[PDB]
């Protein structure tokens, strides 16, 4: 009879036969990601293959139902997932050397090294020994080594492979009816109507850039603290009104201000909402972290991790000789097979990072109940920002006093709050100039609004302009620093890094009220709060099955994302910065540099 | 007059599809049930009508034992009134039904690595099933308006597809063993009765 | 004996002798204003003379008297301004061509003519002519000419002139121990002391930074709605992510938004409150609009104008038998006297001129009895903010509706007061950017940060990335844009327009605040809060006899500038602009220009 | 029995400058102050130590008629215990001052357009005045150790000033007509008595 009648048992059959074939992908992807060598590579083409194949077939099939017929918004989301696919867009050669430009580029990043000069025997992989000193020195000269290092053995070597990776792609995508590869990154926040009123492609870049001017004051200030704290550290190398220098910023890229914390301080007197030492002294390990991140989701109704996930899940590198990817992910497998991989030291980085990694899992197991095709965050960002939600909450150190970590008697004031939010400000604000200017240099570079011959040119006037952070060293266009980022080089998109951080205070806000909290948004802890987790959770089980836009109006009662909740969450802190930065200049000259002056 | 040979039902070797579900007619028998109840490995023991315990002093003209292997996730549907795959087309209760339906995980026996296939279900049927009522047919299902006659293509399918399971499942798609006790009340004398 | 005891004398003798003087050329000056005649002009360059001569003479003999040496502050302070100036630096021979040079961009820039491409014949000026065009075109390709034409006409003439200009008054600058003649400029704001607590003149840099950063989100969202609004006008002329063109701002340089308007009005079927119709109906002279400005500030317990302000000021166009200078003006020439050189006529700006007016006489009254140099607003930005603010309360509606002016039928609904914000913001938010612009780019260029060959590539680079405007047109180093500008050309200091906002609204919240307003700032009125009218006084009455700082913190209860207050005045135009911008681009790609 | 002369005091077409100030002695006369309480056309008129409604039922041995020219600002400081410019140098009263204080707006006499600079006062002098005292002396006042031989600068200063009284002057700065009477009340023959 009608043609939704015959499109439900269409898919019924697309589910049923694509379950094992997604599983046995799944799996194979597993055992390479915890286990590396050639065979399992091999393994995991195959698997690859044959999801390819059976989605090519289906894919297709799907072409018969069409869309005007169909009546039920679930089902008519499915079979545009369906149809608007295929894989028959790129000529076979070129998607060998695609492939093959991808692989290049993945393990060019996670084998470059790096020697030092004065000893050519003694090389530094990123993975270890870089992220180390780039997070810990406090020498000049020693993070330049690894800065300049890391651009000029690793990314001069991405560069031609990534010239050509941006061309195949771009080909691609406009094989798939999108104007180049950013475009069709953008598609995952796309909605289809409702009036004809949707969100569509070019209105991402058009909150993001709103929201970028609505965050200006507060990350300038920030900008002006962190910088006359550092000039404290180094001496003579930081201008008082000059653009912060790349290599000086905690990490190898600059992507989080966390790891200045140190530097920058505001009252180190009062103990330390640093508790990575109170963890080491306490005895804690990989288990213990995560049996306590467990034990908070439980705490709001959510349901404990399965048990197939503590059985085999790897939560600490092997030390039986295994290679593995140490990146931190959150696998829905299928079949209810939920699993994380990481290599937990005992940090609260790592501490924090275990609740966002289980409140990925913990938003997959509750869309399981959906549809194959729509088990998915409403949107990347989405998906990005429960578990930081849940890791706010954490991190508050009245939380933290609660499970040991702060010493019972403690006593909480306005200089131990100060402390706690420059602390977050440097996790999340100095995170949002960064995220924005790389992703927007990728996003112009695929609508060729910037060409190959200006490429490092433009991006380092955008990390002047935009992030108020200037490159040490003059780099011509033979570099490819975005690259030098695992995310860029790895072909992950990156606005879901941004978009998440405004999610997640939206939500903190949101669910801080159902809690009944009492005062400033950043005390709230909604540990125990059961009404809380069950608000989330009917979230959560919307999966993909309706616009992403529908469903943050029924949790934050709108339809738009909005840093109202970030700005009154850091209030406190931007008041101070204002009155710290009196005898400061605020802003930056994107003419100094530390080559030039 | 011996006791009824439930152990070949519960701990027989291999266990039928359930599309193609088992069935084990019990009859001149004495049974002690209390071996069933104190067995502590089942996963569900649900008994509607009467209660395990009283099963023991209970006269019964048959009993049936009914067996196949579903997922985990699936035995909830192994109950009256309920609706599902496995309840709309493989196995279905009847709303009067007295008995008790027991299930354990079956994960070392019926998961292998790379997946065990062995065991199918029927994914669609022209209507739902009658209570008790198994349909072995492999004909292709019409879901359109054109007959498909010969075979498989679009809008039409083949009705059974298999299960795998791999060690590595999550527990609601785990193999499952199911038993399902009858207890009929004929008009007739009872042939098998309790300790 | 003790140097202080000598210096005390000293001040007694210049203050009696500059009294005269000052006042004998405050004199030959106004006759000139209200009397255009060679005559009269005669006589205000010798008066002004005399005054020069005596001011450079009293000023080297200052320097006479050690400043550690002295203890008491008004003594002291009048010393210090004594001694910062007047006394000569450069040589004769390059004072002469200093002054020549002065004189001959103020001629160039007040003669400018530009003419028609095709029509050489026809030629206008900035006075009218350009002026007009630059207000009310909506020809592309009109305004473009006249743009361009006043730079290459005036600016590439400029150029040569301005660039010795910086040089010379560099070179006195240094002669005075500052860094160069921006630091000069700066020592308005400087204060002494408290325990080396004062405020330095990098800190006004440092303020003014910091200000500039906190208003981006204010001026982006405006700048975003304006881009939008002159997209329907100018259809193939305006990209959605660019910086607005240079030509289509509203006035000759972008200053103002103001006349945009009628370009970007949020609500065109509301009409707009404009009593000038009903000011004539009334019979209204200009005379009733003075006493009902004096009406107001009596009000809140100011004093009435004197009876010498009433014979003696110009309130009207002088009867049309003399040649007069209409720009509006109040006049402290000393010795009690208070006049209003004006020509006034019966319209609403008018109207509120007339209170701005009073306002600075108000000021010149209180502090009347200071010593003659301290007889001044606690710095630039004082007195200006002090006139603005009583604009402010007067122009209201419910002002006007008690006054007679505006009907009690009049409706206000919430979008009445979108489209009023909105008409000040473009005034008010407008020319922020603009002014911390221009003058930062002339701080930069008298210290020598940029050189001469990019002085015209970093102006562009500046307009685009702190204003968000771009040149229509590519401008070579022999352009002088900044120069095309009267204060520019003409050697005033330019950022007192950026402070005097910022205090502003900082006088208007707190004053709102002591009349127990209740409700929104831009609704507020502080007629009969003769408490505010207290507050206000003991502002007026110190002159600058005190460190600003300190009378500051009088007023409003902070040391230190605040937009505060006026990001807070134009919160509702805020949340409204986000919701008009939600389908709209924010902020500018400096990379995009007309041309390219 | 003929009158005093109090109409050459205060209806003279000139008064002279209060740094040497004018004084008229009045005696053997009999006049009427009636006049002068009820005049009218008065800006101050105070008195010290007697009333004015009852001097014309009094008798005095002297009569001074004191008469000057100052600001109206300055005219407050024409009464007993009073400093400034003109009480510490130019014009000083006693603390147990008898007599009253006249003073009138001459803006209309002592103001001429361009200004009228007739009217000189001192302002400086190395002590104050003692009450009733002139100092007319022309003298260079030295603020330093170096000595001043004449003309003006390094600390040297030319000791009078001239007042400038324009019509625009602010009625603080306008010239005032300052004439007051001393009643010397002492001793010896009471000479100078009022009538009704
Ligand atoms: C004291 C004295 O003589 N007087 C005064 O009488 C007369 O009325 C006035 C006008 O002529 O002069
Ligand atoms: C099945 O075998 C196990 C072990 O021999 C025994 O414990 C259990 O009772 C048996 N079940 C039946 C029904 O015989």
């Amino acid at each position: 009879s009608t043609t939704e009648d015959r499109a439900k048992i269409f898919l019924d059959n697309f589910n049923h036969e694509a379950e094992d074939l997604s599983y046995q992908s799944s799996l194979a992807s597993w055992e390479y990601n915890t286990n590396i060598s050639d065979e399992n590579v091999q393994k995991m083409d195959e698997a690859g293959a044959k999801w390819s194949a059976f989605y090519e077939e289906q894919s297709k099939l799907a072409k018969n139902y069409p869309l005007e017929e169909i009546q039920t918004v679930p089902v008519k989301l499915q079979l545009q997932i369906l149809q608007q696919s295929g894989s028959p867009v790129l000529s076979e050669d070129k998607s060998k050397r695609l492939n093959s430009i991808l692989n290049a580029m993945s393990t060019i990043y996670s084998t470059g090294k790096v020697c030092k000069p004065n000893n050519p025997q003694e090389c530094f992989l990123l993975e270890p020994g870089l992220d180390n000193i780039m997070g810990t020195s406090k020498d000049y000269n020693e993070r330049l080594w690894a800065w300049e290092g890391w651009r000029a053995e690793v990314g001069k070597q991405l560069r031609p492979l990534y010239e050509e990776y941006v061309a195949l792609k771009n080909e691609m995508a406009r094989g798939y009816h999108y104007e180049d590869y950013g475009d069709y990154w953008r598609r995952d926040y796309e909605t289809e109507e409702s009036s004809g009123s949707g969100y569509s492609r070019d209105q991402l870049m058009k909150d993001v850039d709103r929201i970028f001017t609505e965050i200006k004051p507060l990350y300038e200030h920030l900008h002006a603290y962190v910088r006359t704290k550092l000039m404290d550290t180094y001496p003579f190398h930081i201008s008082p009104t000059g653009c912060l220098p790349a290599h000086l910023l905690g990490d190898m890229w600059g992507r989080f201000w966390t790891n200045l914390y140190p530097l920058t301080v505001p009252f180190g007197q009062k103990p330390n909402i640093d508790v990575t030492d109170a963890m080491v002294n306490q005895g804690w390990d990989a288990n213990r972290i995560f049996k306590e991140a467990e034990k908070f989701f439980v705490s709001v109704g959510l349901p404990n991790m399965t048990e197939g996930f503590w059985n085999n899940s790897m939560l600490t590198e092997p030390g039986d000789g295994r290679k593995v990817v140490c990146h931190p992910t959150a696998w829905d497998l299928g079949k209810g097979d939920f699993r994380i991989k990481m290599c937990t030291k005992v940090t609260m980085e790592d501490f924090l990072t275990a609740h966002h990694e289980m409140g990925h899992i913990q938003y997959d197991m509750a869309y399981a109940t959906q549809p194959y095709l729509l088990r998915n965050g409403a949107n990347e960002g989405f998906h990005e920002a429960v578990g930081e939600v849940m890791s706010l909450s954490v991190a508050t150190p009245k939380h933290l006093k609660t499970m040991g970590l702060l010493s019972p008697d403690f006593l909480e004031d306005n200089e131990t709050e100060i402390n706690f939010l420059l602390k977050q400000a440097l996790n999340i604000v100095g995170t949002l100039p960064f995220t924005y200017m790389l992703e927007k240099w990728r996003w112009m570079v695929f609508r060729g609004e910037i060409p190959k011959e200006e490429w490092m040119k433009k991006w380092w006037e955008m990390k002047r302009d935009l992030v108020g952070v200037v490159e040490p060293v003059p780099h011509d266009e033979t570099y490819c620093d975005p690259a030098s980022l695992f995310h860029v080089a790895n072909d992950y998109s990156f606005i879901r890094y941004y978009t998440r951080t405004i999610f997640e205070f939206q939500f903190h806000e949101a669910l801080c009220r159902i809690a009944q909290h009492d005062g400033p948004l950043h005390k709230c802890d909604i540990s125990n709060s059961t009404d809380a987790g069950k608000k989330l959770h009917q979230m959560l089980s919307v999966g993909k099955s309706q616009p992403w836009t529908v469903t943050l109006k029924d949790i934050v009662d709108s339809r738009n994302m909005d840093v109202g909740p970030l700005l009154r969450y850091f209030e406190p802190l931007y008041t101070w910065l204002q009155e710290q930065n009196r005898k400061s200049y605020v802003g930056w000259n994107t003419d100094w540099s530390p080559y030039s002056d | 007059t011996n006791l009824c040979p439930f152990g070949e039902v519960f701990n027989a070797t291999t266990f039928a599809s359930v599309y193609a579900w088992n069935r084990k007619r019990i009859s001149n028998c004495v049974a002690d049930y209390s071996v069933l109840y104190q067995s502590t490995s089942f996963s569900t023991f649900k008994c509607y009508g009467v209660s395990p315990t009283k099963l023991n002093d209970l006269c019964f003209t048959n009993v049936y034992a009914d067996s196949f292997v579903i997922t985990g996730d699936e035995v909830r549907q192994i109950a009256p009134g309920q609706t599902g795959k496995i309840a709309d087309y493989n196995y279905k209760l009847p709303d009067d039904f007295t008995g008790c339906v027991i299930a354990w995980n079956s994960k070392h026996i019926d998961a292998k690595e790379g997946g065990n296939f062995n065991y199918l279900y029927r994914l669609f049927r022209k209507a739902n099933l009658k209570p008790f009522e198994r349909d072995i047919s492999t004909e292709i299902y019409q879901a359109g308006s054109k007959p498909c006659n010969g075979q498989t293509g679009l809008n039409c399918y083949y009705p059974l597809y298999r299960y795998g399971f791999y060690p590595t499942d999550g527990v609601g798609h785990q193999p499952y063993r199911v038993v399902v006790l009858s207890f009929e009340l004929l008009n007739a004398p009872a042939t098998v009765c309790g300790h």
